[PDB]
RNA sequence: ACCUCGAUGUUGGAUCAGGACAUCCCGAUGGUGCAGCCGCUAUUAAAGGUUCGUUUGUUCAACGAUUAAAGUCCUACGUGAU
RNA sequence: CCCAUAGUAGGCCUAAAAGCAGCCACCAAUUAAGAAAGCGUUCAAGCUCAACACAAAAAUCCCAAACAUAUA
């Protein structure tokens, strides 16, 4: 991992996955270990992103998906 | 087709056929699948054998008994043939088996929430 | 064998069969049933004065921090005269209803922490949250007035 | 239905999803089942009812989701194990002996070498004892064990 | 797989068990005397 | 990582209670009771003095002090060397309420030690439940 | 570099008490064997065993099977060996027992007792029917002070 | 494995499995804590 | 005295008399100390038994051990061992008499609470060790709450009441319907079926 | 004290062994207070194997020397119309 | 399922035993939290309660054959 940032817009209406996503795994309880990752929240149909400095962006509709496939999308993409 | 029928329950794997042959250690137990997977034909003669009352015609009996494992049936024993009698069991259908209509005709028992993958 | 014994004697075929005939059968309920169709308190006061001496109200997400930062965070907000809140959704949802907050519904939800406050400090929290790029403000309403993130902007500039 | 759907970017599209069909014979119950007049009426073989609550690759649906009473889901997930142990649901598959009302999984019972005294035997289980308040429409009641 | 002793008289016999034949023949007999008592009641 | 000390300030240098508990991550134990040592001039002296020293990573010192202890405190003001054993009948000096709320009044400053609370009840029952635990009697 | 270990030797066995009879001898006599004595415990030294790392819990050496019928006897317990390095002070709790220094020195921590004695052996031709049934005695049970 | 007529959990990653027809308690941090019915 | 008191093996001055083995004190319910005293907790027997002073001390050490002291108090239900059972010698011919005293034991019957539990503590709290001590009991045991006590009991009479059973062993037994009192003992018409032997089916109304 | 008192002594040994597995060795596994070797423990496994001598009538036992091991048992304490 | 700020290592005796060797009180802040309910530390340190928040085995060889649903 190399950087993430996340948007979503509770103005508009809610979507809890990404939310609950934000506040799980982009937390210093896994960051004090993933330390190579900068996160960023710029909040305002959600956006994840995930930028790796090698060869790869992803981008994350959490609209209709929930925290946890979120979560293991996540865990299998910096598997790699 | 005596190679295709069907055991209810577990018995594949718990029925146990039992035989000696009469020398010391000679006690062999078989499961039912492998009895069948040896012969295709033991497990029906076994049972009609043990459904035949137990007198001296049993035997007699068992010769006009006529084991086949598959569709493949003698000529002579073919052309001997007079009746089919009834399957004692109806076979269950599949879905693969049930037709388009028939599906739509079974209601639908419960609505599915949107959000879920499945 | 004695009419007592260490274990259990058989009976006489007779009085096993008396037995038997003779167990219970339970009733049979109709149809199905199943098939068929202070502290509470002391948080409702509280949360009912709060949303009176509260003048602007705002509230963000701060589960993600340790804590050491949530106390260095709890300090930095105490500097000023803003208070820092937590109160379960489980009472909270009513509370947005008691007090006639329609647009409140979809904003709490989760980890919510609320940011009480009657002098706007805003400018200089943002300055401290701009350091640790995430914990993201969440709308608000200030004086029955919903502000969204760009309203709090706007209001703090 | 939400279907993830890769490119990488990956996003969850909601599809068509089938609805309860119109006028249950007993509206107002408690699980499917119920509303539908089905309590002891369904068996292992009745593939139809029981692949409304399969996944499809075969396993079973949450009770949550499905809304089934728990003595139902339970009824329902046996009688699937059955099913797919006798073949039924060839297509809700991962990816020969013909067998039918299977309690155990194949590979799990040991063989009865000692087949115990007339008042003790060991006996086959046929059939799941979930299903023993089926309707009833025989004289003898069905043996559940073989 | 064998009892001990004679079967039916020891301390350990052949265990029998209740056909639900046998419970129904006893319950048609309860029911004769129940109509028995009725009836050398009155 | 933080460590938590209780030295007192009158003897710097103990040794045990601060040399193999401290080496373990890496420490200059002769920078350490230097800065220790200007605390208590800068303080009173001979009193214990709870630390709240940070050993980053980066192998540097950032001791943090405040107010002493607080049963030590409230034995001295009670004019007690050591506390009773029962602390639940036995007891040996009486503290009046205003000398509690006196001594409370430079009691609610601390940083690291998190006694910020506005109201002064929040600190006097708190001090007031520490005496009660010790065997010290609230006058009136 | 310093162990504390528990050995507790062999209990010898209980002698048998039964009497002896047969088709034309009714009244046999004793038949009670002996029993069999406890296993001695022995400390052994390896050079291949570096310390007292590799030590364990109680070392209790075998007991002796009772005495049988028709004088049988009982096994007497095994021989249990102890292993420890070379140069290992063996105390008691202060008495020295031994220092073994040599590759294979072998010292006797815990004698096994000796075994009870069935009636036949109080058989004499005073004591024509005796019963009496000696119990096996125990076995030396100590606490070891292991040092290099 | 030990053998055991009643299976408890010792540890917090002691889980129940219901393999090949019996109970077992597996447990990865702690393979002491494995126990079969 | 808030712990459970010893009990002795045997009466100090015991009797000179033998007596005969009453299997009736075992058999049957518990008409003495069938309800609680000055606790909240007890163990209530199940089925009748004898109870060794192994079975005593078994009791004590466990409960003692495992209760609090200060809150936690226990009381004995039950007298110290008083019957003797004269077990004769480790092998001899039948005859000559009655055996001697080698042991001496207190009977039990089902429905006696043999150990009751008391003080400042709630019933989950006791359950571990009280059912513990049951199952190493002789005879069935349950560790059983005064609330639970008369839970089971009302659950009792509402089988009593409840069951659609026409025939119930009361009215077969009393009214001699089949002539089965040819196969009955007179103590079935006052056990009225729940009680065999030393042993008590709750299960059956 | 239930069968056998209207020609069956018994124990050991010899010969030949059938069987159980609650396994002594050989096989496959889990754990270990198993680094390796080693043991200890448990699951599974009965296809095969399971010594020779001194004293003693001895079964046993002790002892000597071995062995992969020198297993626990049942078989009318297997087996004397061998 | 979560995750656990701080008065303070509450004192007493205890080299120190701080929650844990033990007595006695068992208060207290934020919104919210038992000066100890279990591991583990000479003592500390590190982990979980919660609350925040959302049954079976014996010796010649198992022992009818089989069967789940056709009307009582
Ligand atoms: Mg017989
Ligand atoms: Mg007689
Ligand atoms: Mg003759
Ligand atoms: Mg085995
Ligand atoms: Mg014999
Ligand atoms: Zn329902
Ligand atoms: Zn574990």
């Amino acid at each position: 991992v190399k950087q993430v940032r996340v948007q979503f817009c509770p103005f508009e209406k809610n979507v809890e996955s990404t939310r609950t996503f934000l506040q799980t795994v982009s937390s210093e309880k896994v960051r004090s270990t993933n330390l190579n990752c900068s996160v960023i929240a710029d909040v305002r149909e959600p956006c994840v992103d995930v930028l790796f400095g090698d060869g790869h962006r992803l981008i994350m509709r959490g609209a209709h998906l929930t925290a946890l496939e979120m979560l293991t999308a996540f865990a299998s993409h910096i598997r790699a | 087709n005596t190679r295709h029928i069907a055991f209810s329950g577990n018995k594949w794997e718990q029925k146990v056929y039992s035989s000696h042959t009469g020398y010391p250690g000679g006690f062999r137990q078989v499961t039912a699948a492998q009895l069948h997977l040896r012969d295709p034909v033991a497990i029906v003669k076994l049972a009609i054998y043990g459904m035949l009352p137990k007198n001296l015609h049993r035997r007699t009996m068992m010769e006009r008994l006529h084991l086949f494992p598959d569709e493949y049936i003698p000529e002579d024993i073919l052309k001997n043939l007079v009746e089919e009698l009834p399957q004692p069991r109806k076979i269950p259908k599949r879905l693969d088996e049930y037709t388009q209509e028939e599906i739509d005709a079974f209601p639908r028992l419960w609505t599915p929430p949107e959000d879920y993958r499945l | 064998s004695k009419a007592v014994t260490r274990h259990r004697r058989v009976m006489h075929f007779q009085r096993q069969k008396l037995m038997a005939v003779t167990e219970y059968i339970p009733p049979k309920p109709a149809i199905h049933p199943s098939c068929l169709p202070g502290l509470i308190r002391l948080l409702r006061r509280e949360i009912a004065a709060v949303f009176q001496d509260n003048r602007m109200i705002a509230v963000c997400q701060n589960v993600a921090l340790s804590a050491e930062d949530k106390l260095l965070m709890r300090h930095q907000l105490r500097k000023h005269k803003i208070l820092m809140k937590v109160f379960p959704n489980q009472v909270l949802k009513p509370f947005l209803e008691d007090s006639k907050y329609q647009n409140l519904l979809p904003l709490f939800v989760g980890h919510n922490m609320l940011l009480v406050s009657e002098e706007p400090k805003v400018k200089e929290m943002v300055r401290i949250l701009r350091t640790v790029p995430f914990l993201p403000l969440l709308g608000g309403c200030i004086d029955d007035t919903i502000l969204s993130r760009q309203g709090f902007i706007n209001y703090s500039k | 239905f939400r279907e993830v759907v890769e490119t990488t970017i990956i996003e969850g599209r909601i599809t068509a999803t089938p609805k309860e069909s119109p006028n249950p014979p007993n509206p107002s119950g408690q699980c499917p089942i119920c509303r539908w007049n089905l309590k002891h009426k369904y068996n292992y073989d009745d593939v139809l009812l029981l692949s409304q609550f399969i996944r499809p690759h075969g396993g079973m649906l949450p009770r949550k989701i499905t809304g089934l009473c728990q003595e139902e889901h339970r009824k329902i997930e046996e009688c699937v194990k059955m099913a797919h142990r006798a073949g039924l649901l060839p297509n809700h598959r991962p990816r020969q002996l013909n067998r039918y009302l299977t309690r155990w999984a194949p590979g799990s019972v040991k063989p009865i070498y000692k087949k115990g005294p007339r008042w003790n035997r060991v006996r086959m289980p046929v059939g799941s004892p979930l299903l023993r308040d089926n309707v009833c429409y025989s004289r003898t009641p069905w043996k559940l064990y073989h | 797989g064998r009892i001990p002793g004679r079967q039916w008289i020891g301390k350990h016999r052949r265990p029998r068990f209740v056909s639900l034949r046998a419970k129904q023949n006893m319950i048609r007999r309860l029911e004769i005397e129940a109509e028995n008592h009725y009836w050398l009641s009155m | 990582g933080v460590i938590r000390a209780i030295v007192r300030a009158g003897l710097a240098m103990p040794g045990p209670p601060l040399g193999p508990v401290l080496g373990q991550r890496g420490v200059s134990i002769n920078q350490f009771c230097k800065e220790f040592n200007e605390r208590t001039k800068d303080i009173k002296e001979g009193i214990p003095l709870p630390t709240k020293i940070l050993v980053k990573p980066d192998r540097t010192f950032e001791i943090k002090i405040g107010q002493p202890t607080v049963s030590y405190f409230l034995k001295a003001a009670a004019g007690i060397e050591k506390g009773a054993r029962q602390t639940g009948k036995e007891v040996a000096g009486l503290v009046t309420l205003k000398h509690v709320y006196e001594i409370a009044r430079i009691k609610a400053q601390d940083e690291a030690f998190a006694l910020q609370d506005v109201p002064l009840s929040s600190v006097v029952r708190s001090i007031i439940g520490s005496a009660r635990s010790l065997g010290i009697r609230v006058v009136k | 570099d310093y162990r504390r270990v528990l050995v507790c030797g062999g209990n010898g066995g209980a002698g048998a008490s039964c009497f002896h009879s047969e088709p034309r001898k009714e009244f046999g006599g004793p038949d009670g064997g002996d029993g069999g004595n406890g296993g001695h415990v022995i400390l052994r030294v390896d050079q291949q065993v570096k310390s007292l790392s590799s030590v364990l819990s109680r070392y209790q050496g075998f007991s002796g099977e009772d005495g049988g019928s028709k004088n049988c006897f009982g096994r007497s317990g095994a021989v249990l060996y102890i292993r420890v390095p070379v140069g290992t002070l063996v105390k008691e709790g202060g008495r020295v027992v031994a220092d073994l220094s040599c590759v294979g020195d072998e010292y006797i921590a815990a004698l096994g007792g000796a075994g009870g004695k069935g009636n036949r052996f109080f058989l004499a031709n005073n004591n024509r029917a005796p019963v009496t049934c000696t119990p096996g005695q125990p076995g030396q049970q100590r606490v070891l002070h292991l040092e290099l | 494995f030990k053998n055991k007529t009643v299976l408890k959990k010792r540890c917090k990653d002691c889980y129940l499995v219901k393999r090949r027809g019996r109970w077992y308690v597996y447990c990865k941090t702690h393979p002491r804590h494995k126990q079969r019915q | 005295k808030p712990k459970l008191r010893f009990i002795e093996r045997a009466p100090l001055v015991p009797k000179v008399r033998r007596e005969p083995k009453n299997l009736s004190d075992i058999r049957g319910p518990s008409t003495e100390a069938t309800e609680f005293t000055e606790g909240n907790f007890a163990i209530l027997a199940l089925g009748g038994g004898y109870l060794h002073w192994g079975h005593f001390e078994m009791m004590r050490l466990t409960i003692n051990r495992s209760m609090d002291p200060k809150n936690m108090f226990a009381i004995w239900r039950v007298p110290a061992p008083f019957k003797p059972i004269t077990r004769k010698s480790v092998g001899h011919r039948m005859g000559g008499g009655k055996g001697a005293i080698d042991h001496y034991v207190t009977p039990v019957k089902a429905g006696r609470l043999v150990v009751e539990m008391g003080g400042r503590c709630e019933f989950e709290e006791v359950q571990g060790f009280l059912d513990q001590v049951a199952h190493k009991l002789p005879f069935a045991a349950k560790a059983v709450s005064r609330g639970t006590l008369e839970k089971m009991r009302k659950d009792q009479e509402e089988r009593e009441r409840n069951n659609q059973n026409p025939w119930t062993f009361e009215r077969i037994a009393t009214a001699n319907m089949l002539g089965i009192r040819k196969v009955l003992s007179p103590y079935d018409l006052t056990h009225k079926g729940k009680y065999w032997g030393k042993f008590y089916m709750p299960k059956r109304v």
